[PDB]
Order: structure tokens, then C-alpha cells, then sequence
């Protein structure tokens, strides 16, 4: 409720408990944290645009085509990271508020 | 006879970096490529027919 902000909006209830009677040692109780969130875009943005500051250039490619990689490796290899995050900003700012629906256009004539 | 010497010549050449080639992969771009696709095509609006 406190980070209703932070919870995506058309996932209700977001948390998955568990409630161990046996906690670790020396510790009379702990918990573990696990967050799958859409701020993880951040690892992936910073991952491409440092591979792109060697990749686009062409720096160090010649010791991964000089064991058999070809360019089109990294293509399908950037191909498919341009598409994850992407799919994080595809839900990021995602609503539960609805769209609406279009027709056509195109047609005119004198009167 | 006129002593003196006849003539000798200096080893002197001239200088140049002969229009040299080599290979540059970083020559061959200018542009970046565009990007992913961030848009949803799974949803649904729900409507009981």
C-alpha cells in the first residue's frame, strides 16, 4: 500500500509468502527477498550500449570469429537483447485503464 | 695534367610514406541500428459476446 507506485497496476497482489519454522543459524528470524521488476531494464541498457561501444566498432571480435563466430551471431545475439528490453518498456507505464478502437479514413469528393 | 680530383657523387634519396593500405572495420559504419519492438499484441479486451 506504501509503494502503491511501485506495484504494477494490473497485478494484483503481487507477493508470494512462505513461513519456515526453522530460520538460519543464529538468526531468530530472517527473510529473503526476491523482486522481479521493470528497473532490471537498467542491467540491459547498460549491458547493450557498453556492447555497442566495442561491437559497432568491431573491438576484440577478431578472438571470438577467430574460435567460429561469424557477425550474424551477434546479430541474432543483439537481435534478441534489443527485444528483452524492449518487452521490459512494453510493460513499463502499462495501465489497467483501457484503449480505445479505430475506423477508417480516406474518401472525398466535390459536394 | 690538372690535378684535383675528378668528380664523386653523395648517396642522397628522397622520402615518402608510399600512399600505404591497411584494413579498418571502424571505417565501414556511420549510423546506429533502430530499435526493438516495445509494444504489446497479447492483450485483450475482455468483452463478453
Amino acid at each position: 500500500n506504501k509503494n502503491s507506485s511501485y506495484f504494477v497496476e494490473w497485478i494484483p497482489n503481487n507477493v508470494k509468502t512462505a513461513v519456515c519454522d526453522i530460520p538460519p543459524r543464529g538468526l531468530k528470524m530472517s527473510a529473503t527477498f526476491i523482486g522481479n521488476s521493470t528497473a532490471i531494464q537498467e542491467l540491459f541498457k547498460r549491458i547493450s550500449e557498453q556492447f555497442t561501444a566495442m561491437f559497432r566498432r568491431k573491438a576484440f571480435l577478431h578472438w571470438y570469429t577467430g574460435e567460429g563466430m561469424d557477425e550474424m551471431e551477434f546479430t541474432e545475439a543483439e537481435s534478441n537483447m534489443n527485444d528483452l528490453v524492449s518487452e521490459y518498456q512494453q510493460y513499463q507505464d502499462a495501465t489497467a485503464d483501457e484503449q480505445g478502437e479505430f475506423e477508417e479514413e480516406g474518401e472525398e469528393d466535390e459536394a | 695534367h690538372v690535378p684535383g680530383g675528378g668528380s664523386v657523387q653523395i648517396v642522397y634519396k628522397p622520402v615518402d610514406l608510399s600512399k600505404v593500405t591497411s584494413k579498418c572495420g571502424s571505417l565501414g559504419n556511420i549510423h546506429h541500428k533502430p530499435g526493438g519492438g516495445q509494444v504489446e499484441v497479447k492483450s485483450e479486451k475482455l468483452d463478453f459476446k
